[PDB]
């Protein structure tokens, strides 16, 4: 069962947990952090606020995207997948190029 | 060992492998244990939990030995 | 005697407590948790705010979806069965297919 | 004397205290708790807020509605009967047929 | 000196305190508590919010009024008179006839 | 040097620490408190808010008011006389006549 | 380097730390305590808020102004010259003449 | 990979700890502190606040800015380059000639 998140909702997937060679050669051992990296898969309609129709939302299924691990992220099980929950508020920027 | 998360990706593989399991951890509790027990009742996987043999260095190191004449890797 | 809720209000019951098969074949003991999923069974008209007319929900009854178990969680006893009262915000997403 | 709700509020009176009969035939002890339905006795014009007029409220004089025993709501003495009032915010449903 | 109210409050006048006949015939000694109701003496011209002229207030010199005694009330001392100063957010209802 | 008030600021005076009279022809010894009226000695533009302009206030330089000693209060030195800074929101009443 | 403040932001320098003198010919020692006065050196465009355009500010460059030092007031080393950093709403006041 | 922020969102790299010169030819030793200043990277659109469009934002890719390091300012690593990520709200001003 592919999900469908309710407007100005996102729908992530967090990268690797300190991809082991930050700081060029060095094999970075599991220091107590997570990754703030994740990968779009589904997109809301968007923001309902001001009444006036609903504005669509800046991110595209797809994106490589950099987000704040803020209260609103919650967590969740897809078909035994590990995915992320939060509002656009709580990203940040997109990795291009 | 205290949670059941840890087991699951492992626990997994002996379960679809059929060969039962025993949990030598420096100590097994919580609802992991309790969770564990209800496992092999019902007959999903059949895992025993004891724990290490020593206490202070001297249990790393003879829970190394058992490593090595049963061709496992400490965990 | 069924309920009727007051615009905004979405009516939800709980769906299984750790459905006991997380992880693949292994049967995951009660380890202290519960359910975030729920069935929609009645909705009221819509938010009010903005004073223009009232906006409708975005959820039908009847659809499978993933909550929030916040503070604007209530519970309920309706014919003796377990159901739940939240706003529209308070739901995250749906499950479709 | 007969009460008369400042807009926006609803007078409602509280119903029976844990209804010594839940899960069937068991006459359930008194277990330290109350009771979270009532009726309407009295209604206000509504709610102020956006400047543009007085939007009137969803409920009727005589409903049978479930409401949330929060902080907003307040308890008072009408010719020796036990009431209570609360904004519709703190309204939840109603229960019909 | 009378008072004079500056838009969106009230100045209004305590009754008594736990009229001692509560339960019918019983004297109901001081338990400690104070009362509730009180009466109207002087109304500002209302709320400015929403820029758009001012809203006149729904209370009339002269009420007897229900209100919360919360955190907005203040009390005053007026010719050697115990008078209190809130804003009509903290009026809840009028008892007429 | 006189002040000048920066819009929707009102510059007052205090009056006298419990005049000593209270009750009739008791004096009341310093009791430890303080004196809630004051005088308007200068009042500036108005409130910003909504955009729209700006709305003159509703006091008049030389009112004797009665306001609130709130957090939103600052003391102030001037000539060396003592003067109380606040907004309009802080200031409750007027006393005429 | 002469500074920039971004719309809604003041830029002031503090005056003299309790100029020995209060209370007439007596010189108050440092007892503990700063100053509340300071002169305007760079302003803003003005607020953003409520979308229109952006209103300017009130204060024009080399006022002499009375402020809160709040939490928004932030301080900085410009040149090696001691100045401050808050918004409008900070301010309280002007001395004129 | 170069960035991209998400509208009203400001992309900075600090500049110098403490600099070692403060007060003239004195070397100030790495007193316990951090540097406030830095330089603009990349910027997002703007606010969406107000429904009304987006209206851009006041900074200029490659400004000298003056910021607050509040909460709402994050820190990440692209291309192993020490950089912040933080709203317009948090920057203070600009350091022009």
């Amino acid at each position: 069962m592919n999900i469908r998140p309710l407007h100005d909702r996102v729908i992530v997937k967090r990268k690797e947990v300190e991809t082991k060679s930050a700081g060029g050669i060095v094999l970075t051992g599991s220091a107590a952090a997570k990754s703030t990296r994740g990968e779009v898969l589904a997109v809301g309609n968007g923001r309902i606020l001001e009444n006036g129709e609903v504005k669509p939302l800046d991110v595209k299924v797809g994106d490589i995207v950099i987000f704040n691990d803020g209260y609103g992220v919650k967590s969740e099980k897809i078909d035994n997948e590990e995915v992320l929950i939060m509002s656009e508020s709580d990203i940040l920027a997109i990795v291009e190029a | 060992i205290s949670n059941i998360r840890e087991m699951l990706p492992v626990l997994e593989a002996v379960a679809k492998a059929g060969k039962p399991l025993l949990i030598i951890a420096e100590d097994v509790e919580g609802e992991a244990l309790a969770t564990l027990v209800v496992n092999t009742m019902r007959g999903i996987v059949k895992v025993a939990a004891v724990k290490a043999p020593g206490f202070g260095d001297r249990r790393k190191a003879m829970l190394q030995d058992i490593a090595t004449l049963t061709g496992g890797t400490v965990i």
